[PDB]
This record gives structure tokens, C-alpha cells and sequence, in this order.
């Protein structure tokens, strides 16, 4: 059985749980979700280096005032405390906080557990970040 | 109807990829020189 | 006894890599200069069970100030490289990062990822400034 099937089997049982139909990847191993019709989610199948990516968006540059992505950067440096790192997708004009999991330690367990927390610090960011007020 | 799924107190909704929407040579280590400072 | 397992591979390591010695001190860090013009720092943290590489690439004083935007917009792209950039406040230095678990914290693992590394470093050095 491939990782590809491997992860299909996942989402199938997770999709079972929250109550959606079905969920599989990609012909590029890609599934995008979308939480209180305002954080997406994105999950990445990486078959080459045999890991999973999350990819999820936060908040949009507009209503950012500009210095921020250096206070960004500042926490990438540690972003080993979280498992989590931010990134930019010019783009779109959305801020990305991403978290990876191992083929090794792939399971549905970890899965939800690395997808809620991804969410609480998204949600987090994403009230937090906005100058606008 | 849009089927809507449910978790960790929040919606769940199928979401488009929307790939189309938005979006080098190894150096061996015995070679490179070393300097413990 | 995790920090005599890295001091176990720093100093098989140290032979292999041509250094007299080499081990953690009091803190848990480490300090190496490679070409002379690249820098990586060990540290490892006892109770996360992690080994982390931060690598100086260039200070933000020959940066333009639309810099911080690009660092963010490539840490999307080196997600895949398990690599991402960000800053050091006191120093002052833009840095690449990089970690390696207990669990696949082997000698083989240690070089592969400071190959990689090294690499990465020093072809951001050359573009950075542009």
C-alpha cells in the first residue's frame, strides 16, 4: 500500500467523524477545508520526503499595518516552542502559519491534534494581528 | 445542499484547491573548511 | 543523559570533520565557523528532546526595508526544504533554521541536514543583497 492510500484512509475516517461525505487528495496530493467560513486549510501530501503539510491562512495584509512581518520573523526564531512557523503568499495577501507531521508519526490521533492547534493559534493570530480595530 | 461538518466547536466545509487561483548542487561537508571559534 | 549522547556524536563527529574536539558547554551550545564566512550555532534543548542549527546569513543593515515581506513569502517555498528564515532582535542578523529530533538524531542525520544546511546558507548570502 502506497502513502498516498495510506493518508486517503486517514481522511476517509476523519471525515467519518466530523461529519463530511468523503475526503481524499489530489492528483498533486492536495485537500483544502474551511473552518467557520474563515480560516482555510490546506493539506499537502509531500510523497518524496514522506510528510504531511499544513497549510493554513490567518489574516489578510490590508488590514495589517506594515512592521509586522518583522515581528513575524522574530518568531520564527522560535518557532520550535509551537512546532509552527509564519509565511506570506503574495498572491493571495494571506498570512500562513504551516505545521508538518512525519509519515512516522502520522496517525488520525495526531492528525486532529496537529489540525486543532493549528486552528487555536490561527484563530489566535488572526484576532490578534488587525490594527483596524 | 453544501454538506457541513463539524469539529473541535467548529463548521466544516469542502473547500476548492485552488491551485490555479493562488499560489541546486550538493556540497560534500569533507570538502568545506571548519573553524571551531 | 540525552547531552552525552550529542557530545557521543559531536565527538565521533569531531574526528570525522577534522576539529581536535568538540562538545556541548555549560549552557548546551555550540559555536562553529565553516569557509569563514558561514556560521552555525548548535543548541540543544534537554527537556524537548531537540538539536537546533541556526545559521547567520546577512544583517538587515544592507537590507532594503521591504525585506521582512520577502523572508515570510519564502518561508512558503522552503517549507519543503524543512527551512525557514528569521531573526535574531539582540544580534541583529537574518538567520535560516533548522531542528532534529531524539528520535532521528543520528550521526548520518546530523551531517545530512548540515550539508543542507551550509548550502542554503551560503546561496541566500549571495542573493540576499540585490
Amino acid at each position: 500500500m502506497d502513502l498516498t492510500s495510506k493518508v486517503n484512509r486517514l481522511l476517509a475516517e476523519f471525515a467519518g467523524r466530523i461529519g463530511l461525505p468523503s475526503l481524499s487528495l489530489d492528483e498533486e496530493g492536495m485537500a483544502s477545508l474551511l473552518f467557520d467560513e474563515q480560516v482555510g486549510v490546506t493539506l499537502l501530501l509531500l510523497a518524496e520526503r514522506e510528510r504531511l503539510l499544513l497549510e493554513a491562512d490567518v489574516v489578510g495584509i490590508d488590514v495589517l499595518g506594515e512592521g509586522i512581518f518583522r515581528q513575524l520573523a522574530s518568531f520564527n526564531r522560535h518557532w520550535h516552542r509551537f512546532d509552527l512557523h509564519f509565511g506570506f503568499d503574495e498572491l493571495t495577501g494571506k498570512v500562513q502559519l504551516y505545521a508538518q507531521i512525519l509519515a512516522a508519526q502520522l496517525t488520525l490521533e495526531c492528525f486532529e491534534a496537529t489540525l486543532a492547534n493549528l486552528l487555536d493559534h490561527a484563530e489566535f493570530w488572526q484576532r490578534l494581528l488587525p490594527c483596524a480595530s | 445542499t453544501e454538506a457541513v461538518g463539524h469539529f473541535e466547536g467548529r463548521s466544516v466545509t469542502r473547500a476548492a484547491v485552488r491551485g490555479e487561483d493562488r499560489s541546486g548542487d550538493g556540497t560534500p561537508l569533507e570538502a568545506r573548511t571548519v573553524r571551531r571559534r
